């Protein structure tokens, strides 16, 4: 480390968002899931 | 009705109850109350724990530093005759406060201050950001060091006669080392000469190319003559680790200031850790608008 | 519009004569008017049609919904809202713009909601708008000596008019001369039979004499003619109407539960306004900041979602009724069935069936009973013995009605049958249980046949017999009980014949008052084999001598008719009195038939008794017995019409089972009102004109959709379209069903409140960041909130709900103390709490600990102060430490969604455990995952930070209101656990919503 401790101010929030968004979509696909689980 | 549920005569009922229920009501809600601010006062008690006191945990949103300056603009704004005195006393009061620090008499002693190069030098780094080693130790930077905006000669600092000056300094930070712009053949023009690599170049400019001819001259002040900042000055440990720690400032006179007229100067600083942003507008740069009406 | 000279009871001049009645109005007995002065009246006064009903534009039933109680709460909001954008306006320069964008979502809030329920109470009214079918009708008038049919609106008072079976009388007219002419006053004055119109006066009542003839009244059988004594709006009927449109609509019950919320909702706002506002004064701040903090604090206290929310809940509630056809016109009519608490009904068409139909037969020294079911759901008779057979022939062939023409699609008890109502029964129910009538009748030719005769008191024929080996005559006659048995000597017993000695007349005698004393007409019916040595096949029998034997013949049996019930009325009576429901029998009809279908329906319950049952138990007068021994009594209109207030009180506060017989529509509409004046609800079910004015004042009106009126159908409030009695139970119990669900849903959407409030609280008193934005508020509560508040509708009941007694008005309402000591005292507390702890270590983890937060907001603020030292010494400029708010607000946010988790899952049980009700409810569930899926979506997706200012967050923050939130659901299942174990205890009064 040292002089070059650039990392120590980075972070990946595009990483973060696309997992947060993968797993809403998961969320709202299982919610209609249960709603239409009856109707069939 | 209106009477009745305020006091009967025949119940011995006052607002509805009786006297012991009202203290039943009362001694409930005290010790939900009570059993509910013991709960968040735990529960912010491991978090104290959880948090270490010489570094922040996070340091992503203080990342590119800033850019401020001495005077205290409402509207980046700096608006004053030179004939009424009592127009620029809110920006000499504000300059005095920031110079105050800065008293030799507050530097004094071998600790925790330490005399550093008269001349730009390298980083120096006093360990690591622990307390091991005692208090450490930070460099001296002297008030006459900025000749002409001191108040020590013209208290004012030149307000007085249409050649105001403007004290900017960099952004505190932890752990945060400067690095310029390497000689590379890919260098703005302005930074080509007095290629001082141990200094941090600070210049100011016009922000339309009109506003250009109306500006006059830009005299910066430094250690050592240059228009930046120190890298001796850095890293920074802290308030905790490095109490009475005086970060560098650089003075600029604006010279030959076209009179009655608004000038937008911006003043910008250049370096690889440094990034600008279009949303915020003290990003690494800064903007004012200089207007000496007399 | 004198309301009091239509409220009187209607009088006549009925006790006259024709040399009178033309000197008064000016006739010609035999010659009528002629047309110079029949145009000359016509022109005088107007045409013979009912004035129209007001009419009512669209924008003014738009602007209607637009107002009301909520949405006023909520105008007044969006107006104190600009109120308090142009103080800061006129004060500052930078004004933040919340104030503004808030008004204006209020202001869009209550406009989607006008538009909402004005478009289903359109629909409501398209589908009642295809059912009025008005055909013209032309009636019979004799002018200057000749008979014209002319259109109804040209008739006028005075010409002479004539009527025959089959037409409907045009005016009212004063009979003159009639020949056997019957009338069917069943929608006007409610008598079930048809009454016979004779130009005779017989009753002081103008309802009951038979010389008068009334509007919207239909002649059965005979001719007749008369002279029009009334006319126009002016007529029986005409009045009714007016009447019924002259009268107030009122105010339902939810109404006022909605009010009353609201009172409660302006309070506490008000409270905490004036009282933040003296706090605010006695720490420095200036006038115009406090008077800014008022008005956004009152702002705050108001729920903009629980409008939206509560209207979907109703319309959830009435698609269900929709389906099992009941139709509501209005949409808070749905609630007013489970709070009913004494139903009025009507007899004719609603408790019955207004169809005469064999009830009882006699034969073989046994009653047997049929069938009187719509449906024919029941149990057969036996029709195995000779003696059915026999009394099958005589019915079937002494009888001179035949179904109308084209009826080969409709069933044997729904088609028209052209005769009188004792035949039609017959011809019914022989075609019912012995095939086809037609080729009965065809299989044995009619000869002779003797007309019934007022003297003769029957009716007698002789046809052919069908026996390929006996080419005999056969006689049958069929009449009154009495004269058959005088003119009999034997008794077909199972097939055989036998002597008519005394033992079987006494058992005739004793099953003549069996089948009397239910109620219901009796015939009979007996027949004989003319002797073929006597009487060749050549003989012809004219009808002039005595050519049959008139006695000696042989009876077969008796049989009885009578008008029955519903099918699902007496299950649907008990139902009722099992709720808790008075039922009061109101009908116009004669006291001996109400008293029956009183008894046979369950309104007077088998075992109670009236004052004149136990005088004739006893054998002694009627004033020594005391009426406080009698449970059920029958009041006489005669004697209601002189009866006061005090006495009509105590008539309904002394008597369980009360049954008013020949009461006028006024008198109907006066027995309403005295039970409204002592303050329980109520619900009149009718079917014709006679039960408007019941219906209009009633808290609920409920009229039948066949076999109503149109009068009754356009002044009632619910209508059941396919005329089943069982839609009142089912409307009582969703009645009550979404009042617990409407709790429900009104604790949670209040929940929310304080952790909406106590931040900007928090930012006045301690001078801090602010913790909650505007946005964020406003994407609590009109986003994630709406979906699980809008399912809590769907939750089923928890303990039978057709068992508890109705709720009692003046206690026991809508939002109590109770409720807010839960929302706003424990619950929404605990959800601050978790708000402010996320908030404070977001803040903690970047750099500024909780003791340097406190006295902050001064340069926080401030938007030239680029340098704000934090608790380690870093130097932060505005946009940055403003990002760090907006994120603050971010994670605040996701907070209040975890919180609102356990919320909605201690709200959607009032008093049974969840591991008892279960997760049933696939709404709910489908709520939470949406509710969670918004609030990552709102904050992951880019350019979120431009638009809404919401800036992503770390998955370590989204676990701090975790543990909060399983508090309150371990909180929530003791507190539900105490009221079980303790019923009556503390945590019930104190509590239990
Ligand atoms: C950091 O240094 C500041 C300056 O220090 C001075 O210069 C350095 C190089 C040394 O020589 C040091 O010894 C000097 O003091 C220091 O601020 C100074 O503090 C003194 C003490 O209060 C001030 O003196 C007073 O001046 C006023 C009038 O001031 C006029 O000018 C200033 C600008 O300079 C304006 O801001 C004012 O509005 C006025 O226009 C006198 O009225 C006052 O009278 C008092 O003393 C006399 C005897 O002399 C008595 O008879 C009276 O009753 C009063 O009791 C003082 O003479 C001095 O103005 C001030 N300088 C500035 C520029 O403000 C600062 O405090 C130091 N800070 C730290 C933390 O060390
Ligand atoms: C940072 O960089 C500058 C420029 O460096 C030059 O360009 C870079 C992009 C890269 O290509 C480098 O390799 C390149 O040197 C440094 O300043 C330069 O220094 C030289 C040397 O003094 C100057 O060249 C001089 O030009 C004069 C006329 O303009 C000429 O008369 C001078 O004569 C000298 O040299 C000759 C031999 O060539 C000798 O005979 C003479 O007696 C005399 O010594 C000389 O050629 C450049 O002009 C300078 N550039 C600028 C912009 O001033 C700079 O020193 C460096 N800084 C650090 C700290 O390294
Ligand atoms: C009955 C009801 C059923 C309900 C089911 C709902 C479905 C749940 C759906 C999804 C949940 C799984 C999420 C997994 C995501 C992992 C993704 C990942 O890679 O994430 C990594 C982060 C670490 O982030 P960082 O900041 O360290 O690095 C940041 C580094 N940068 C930013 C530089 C890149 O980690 C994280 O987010 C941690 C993710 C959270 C961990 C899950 C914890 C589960 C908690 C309780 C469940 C226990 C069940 C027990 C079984 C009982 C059976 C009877
Ligand atoms: C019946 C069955 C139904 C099934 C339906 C399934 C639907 C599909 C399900 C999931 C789709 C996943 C799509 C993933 C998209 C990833 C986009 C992404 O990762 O973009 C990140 C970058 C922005 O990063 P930055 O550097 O600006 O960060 C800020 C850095 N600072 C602030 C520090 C300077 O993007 C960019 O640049 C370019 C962005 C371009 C625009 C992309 C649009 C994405 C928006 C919405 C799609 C997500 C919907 C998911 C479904 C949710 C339902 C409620
Ligand atoms: C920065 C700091 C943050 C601050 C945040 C504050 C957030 C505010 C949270 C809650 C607001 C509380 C405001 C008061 C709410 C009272 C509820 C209320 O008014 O509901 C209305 C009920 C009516 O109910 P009903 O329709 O069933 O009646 C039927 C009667 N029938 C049937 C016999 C005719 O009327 C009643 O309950 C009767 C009225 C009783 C009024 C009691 C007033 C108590 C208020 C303060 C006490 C403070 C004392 C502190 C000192 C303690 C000693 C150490
Ligand atoms: C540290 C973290 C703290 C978090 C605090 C907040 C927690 C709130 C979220 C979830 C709480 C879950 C509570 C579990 C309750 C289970 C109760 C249960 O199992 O009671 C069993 C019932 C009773 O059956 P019975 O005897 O009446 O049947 C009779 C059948 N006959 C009539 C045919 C005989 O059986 C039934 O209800 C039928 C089967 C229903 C199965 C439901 C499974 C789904 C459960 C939760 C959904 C997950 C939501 C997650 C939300 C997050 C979104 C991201
Ligand atoms: C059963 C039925 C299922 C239906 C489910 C439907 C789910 C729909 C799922 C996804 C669609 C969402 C809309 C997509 C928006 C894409 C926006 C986008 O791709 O933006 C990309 C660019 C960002 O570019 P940059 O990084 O260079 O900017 C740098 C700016 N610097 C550097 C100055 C800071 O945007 C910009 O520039 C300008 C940003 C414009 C802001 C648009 C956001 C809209 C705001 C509110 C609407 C959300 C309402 C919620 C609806 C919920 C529905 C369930
Ligand atoms: C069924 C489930 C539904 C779920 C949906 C969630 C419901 C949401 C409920 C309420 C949220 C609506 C609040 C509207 C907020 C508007 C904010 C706004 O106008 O801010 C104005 C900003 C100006 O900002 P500045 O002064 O910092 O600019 C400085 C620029 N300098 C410095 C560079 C010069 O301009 C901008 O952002 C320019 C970009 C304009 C963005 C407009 C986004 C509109 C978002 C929603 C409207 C449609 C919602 C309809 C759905 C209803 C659901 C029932
Ligand atoms: C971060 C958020 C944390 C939140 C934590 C909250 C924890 C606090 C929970 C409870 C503390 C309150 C205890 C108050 C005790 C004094 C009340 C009292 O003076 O009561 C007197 C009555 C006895 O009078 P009586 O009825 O015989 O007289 C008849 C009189 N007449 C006719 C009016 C009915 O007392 C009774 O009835 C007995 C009723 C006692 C009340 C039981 C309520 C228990 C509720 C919750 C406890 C569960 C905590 C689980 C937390 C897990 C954390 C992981
Ligand atoms: C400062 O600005 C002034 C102009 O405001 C410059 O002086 C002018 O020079 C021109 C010749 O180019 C003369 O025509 C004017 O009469 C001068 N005006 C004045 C007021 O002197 C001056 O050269 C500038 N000086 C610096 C150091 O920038
Ligand atoms: C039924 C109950 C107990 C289930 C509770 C599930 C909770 C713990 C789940 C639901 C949604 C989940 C979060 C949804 C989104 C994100 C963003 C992603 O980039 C990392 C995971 C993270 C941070 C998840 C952490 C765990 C989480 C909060
Ligand atoms: C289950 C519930 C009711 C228990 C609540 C216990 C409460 C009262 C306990 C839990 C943790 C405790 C705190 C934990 C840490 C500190 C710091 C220490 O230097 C002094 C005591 C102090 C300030 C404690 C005060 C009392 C406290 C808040
Ligand atoms: C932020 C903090 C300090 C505010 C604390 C406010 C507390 C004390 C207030 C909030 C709501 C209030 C309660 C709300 C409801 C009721 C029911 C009513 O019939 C009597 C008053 C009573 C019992 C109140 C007592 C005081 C109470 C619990
Ligand atoms: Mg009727
Ligand atoms: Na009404
Ligand atoms: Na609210």
């Amino acid at each position: 480390e040292g002089p070059d401790n650039d990392e120590r101010f980075t972070y990946d929030y595009y990483r973060l968002r696309v997992v947060g968004l993968i797993v809403a979509a998961v969320l709202c696909v299982i919610g209609i899931i249960i709603l239409l689980a009856g109707k069939c | 009705g209106w009477k009745k549920f305020l006091w009967d005569s025949e119940k011995k009922e006052f607002l509805g109850r009786t006297g012991s229920s009202w203290f039943k009501i009362f001694l409930f809600y005290l010790i939900f109350y009570g059993c509910l601010a013991g709960i968040f006062i735990g529960t912010i008690q491991v978090l104290l724990l959880t948090l270490s006191d010489f570094e922040p945990k996070y340091q992503d949103r203080v990342a590119p530093p800033g850019l401020s300056h001495a005077p205290y603009a409402i509207k980046t704004e700096i608006s004053f005759s030179i004939s009424n005195p009592k127009s620029y006393e809110s920006f000499v009061k504000s300059m005095h406060k920031l110079m105050d620090l800065y008293n030799e008499s507050s530097q004094a002693g071998n600790s925790p201050f330490e005399d550093c190069s008269d001349t730009p030098a390298d980083y120096i780094k006093r360990g690591d950001l622990d307390d091991s080693q005692g208090q450490k130790k930070a460099c001296r930077f002297s008030r006459m060091w900025l000749k002409n905006c001191s108040g020590l000669d013209d208290t004012t600092y030149g307000y007085a006669e249409g050649k105001p000056c403007v004290v900017a300094k960099l952004n505190r930070i932890i752990g945060f080392y400067p690095k310029p712009l390497k000689n590379t053949t890919d260098l703005p023009e302005e930074l080509q000469a007095n290629y001082n690599q141990y200094v941090l170049p600070l210049r100011c400019a016009a922000k339309r190319e009109e506003d250009r001819e109306k500006i006059g001259s830009i005299e910066y002040f430094g250690l050592g003559g240059y228009a930046g900042f120190p890298l001796q000055y850095y890293p920074y440990y802290g308030k905790r680790l490095q109490k009475k720690y005086l970060q560098p400032l650089l003075a600029i006179q604006f010279t030959n200031l076209t009179q009655n007229m608004e000038l937008r100067i911006e003043c910008k600083v250049y370096g690889e850790n440094i990034d600008y942003s279009e949303k915020d507008r003290f990003r690494g740069r800064f903007e004012v608008k200089i207007e000496v009406k007399s | 519009d004198l309301d009091e000279l239509k409220k009187e009871v209607s009088m006549d001049d009925h006790k006259l004569s024709l040399d009178e009645l033309h000197n008064k109005y000016g006739t010609d007995l035999t010659r009528g008017l002629t047309n110079a002065r029949a145009k000359e009246i016509l022109a005088r006064d107007g045409p013979n049609s009912l004035t129209p009903p007001p009419t009512t534009p669209e924008w003014i039933k738009f602007c209607r919904q637009l107002f009301g109680g909520f949405s006023i709460l909520l105008w007044i909001g969006a107006i104190l809202c600009f109120l308090a954008y142009g103080i800061q306006a006129a004060t500052e320069d930078e004004p933040a713009n919340d104030n503004l964008y808030l008004g204006v979502v209020l202001s869009t809030v209550v406009i989607v909601t006008g538009c909402f329920s004005y478009y289903q109470e359109a629909k409501s009214s398209r589908i009642m708008d295809s059912f009025k079918n008005m055909v013209p009708q032309q009636a019979l008038v004799i002018r200057d000596g000749e008979k014209s049919t002319i259109n109804a609106e040209f008739v006028v008072a005075g010409d002479l008019v004539e009527v025959k079976g089959g037409d409907r009388i045009p005016a009212d007219l004063r009979i003159i001369s009639a020949h056997g002419c019957k009338v069917d006053n069943s929608s006007l004055t409610g008598e079930s039979e048809p009454q016979t119109r004779s130009p005779e006066f017989s009753s002081e009542n103008p309802l009951e004499t038979r010389n008068i003839a009334f509007f919207s009244t239909n002649c059965v059988e005979g001719t007749a003619r008369g002279v029009v004594v009334y006319t126009g709006d002016r007529t029986v009927m005409g009045r009714i109407a007016t009447l019924a449109s002259g009268l107030e609509v009122g105010r339902t019950p939810i109404a006022i539960e909605i009010e009353h919320f609201i009172h409660i909702i302006t309070g506490v706002a008000v409270f905490l306004g004036v009282s933040f506002f003296i706090l605010s004064l006695i720490l420095g701040y200036s006038w115009l900041e406090a008077v800014i903090f008022l008005i956004g604090i009152i702002v705050a206290n108001v729920p903009e979602g629980l409008l939206a929310t509560v209207t979907v809940c109703l319309t959830l509630t009435a698609k269900r009724m929709a389906r099992k056809n009941c139709l509501v016109k209005n949409l808070e009519a749905v609630e007013t069935l489970g709070s009913t608490s004494t139903i009025c009904s009507d007899k004719t068409g609603t408790l019955t069936q207004n169809r005469m139909t064999v009830a009882h037969m006699w034969f073989d020294n046994q009653i047997h009973e049929a069938d009187t079911t719509e449906n024919q759901s029941g149990a057969a008779f036996d029709k195995t013995s000779a003696t059915w057979s026999a009394l099958s022939r005589i019915a079937a062939l002494c009888n001179r009605a035949v179904f109308q023409a084209g009826q080969d699609n409709v069933p044997i008890l729904k088609r028209s049958v052209a005769g009188d109502a004792s035949e039609s029964a017959l011809l019914k129910c022989i075609e019912l249980c012995c095939g086809s009538v037609q080729g009965m009748r065809d299989r044995n030719p009619k000869i002779v046949e003797i007309p019934f005769n007022s003297t003769n008191k029957y009716q007698l024929s002789i046809h052919e017999n069908e026996k390929s080996s006996e080419s005999r005559y056969l006689l049958v006659m069929k009449g009154a009980p009495e004269r058959i048995l005088d003119r009999c000597s034997t008794i077909l017993l199972n097939g055989a014949e036998e002597p008519l000695k005394e033992d079987m007349k006494e058992a005739f005698q004793n099953a003549y008052l069996e089948l009397g004393g239910l109620g219901e007409r009796v015939l009979g019916f007996c027949h004989f084999a003319l002797p073929e040595d006597k009487y060749n096949e050549g003989y012809p029998f004219d009808a002039d001598e005595p050519n049959f034997p008139t006695t000696d013949l042989c009876f077969v049996g008796l049989m009885a008719m009578i008008d029955p019930p519903r099918a699902a009325v007496p299950d649907a009576v008990g139902k009722c009195r099992s709720a808790g429901i008075k039922v009061i029998m109101v009908t116009g009809d004669h006291p001996i038939t109400a008293k029956a279908i009183a008894k046979g329906v369950g309104i007077i319950s088998e075992g109670n008794e009236t004052i004149e049952d136990i005088a004739a138990r006893l054998n002694i007068p009627i004033g020594q017995v005391n009426p406080r021994d009698a449970k059920a009594c029958v009041v006489h209109g005669s004697d209601l019409k002189d009866l006061s207030t005090e006495v009509l009180d105590d008539i309904l506060h002394y008597h369980t089972e009360i049954v008013f017989a020949r009461t006028s529509p006024q008198q109907k509409l006066i027995i309403v009102e005295g039970c409204q004046r002592q303050g329980a609800i109520v619900a009149v079910t009718g079917d014709g004109v006679n039960d408007s004015p019941a219906l209009k004042k009633a808290d609920i009106g409920v009229a039948m959709g066949i076999s109503g009126s149109d009068v009754s159908k356009q002044a009632a409030d619910m209508i059941l379209l396919d005329d089943n009695f069982a839609s009142i139970v089912t409307g009582v119990e969703e009645g009550r069903l979404i009042f617990d669900n409407l709790k429900k849903s009104i604790a949670y959407t209040l929940t929310s409140n304080i952790p909406e409030i106590t931040p900007f609280l928090v930012f006045i008193i301690g001078n801090v960041p602010l913790p909650l934005g505007t946005v964020t508020i406003l994407c609590i509560d009109l986003g994630t909130d709406m979906v699980p508040a809008i399912s809590l509708a769907y939750e089923q009941a928890e303990s039978d709900i057709m068992k508890r007694q109705p709720r009692n008005p003046k206690t026991d309402k809508l939002v109590n103390e109770r409720l807010i000591s839960m929302a706003y005292g424990q619950i929404g507390m605990i959800q601050a709490l978790g708000g402010f702890f996320s908030y404070f270590v977001i803040l903690a983890e970047n750099g500024f600990l909780p003791m340097d937060l406190i006295g902050k907001r001064v340069r926080w603020d401030d938007r030239w102060i680029s340098d704000v030292e934090d608790s380690f010494g870093q130097q932060w400029t505005y946009e940055q430490r403003k990002i760090v708010e907006f994120t603050c607000h971010t994670s605040f946010f996701i907070s209040i969604v975890v919180v609102q988790w356990a919320d909605l899952i201690i709200c959607k049980t009032r008093r049974n455990s969840i591991f008892q009700q279960g997760m049933k409810n696939k709404i709910l569930i489908f709520g939470l995952f949406e509710e969670t899926a918004l609030a990552a979506f709102l904050s992951y997706c880019p350019g979120t930070d431009v638009a809404l200012r919401m800036y992503p967050l770390k998955p370590s923050w989204w676990f701090c209101a975790f543990p909060y939130s399983l508090i309150i659901f371990l909180y929530d299942e003791m507190r539900r656990f105490i009221i079980r174990r303790s019923p009556g205890g503390w945590v019930e009064q104190e509590t239990y919503y």
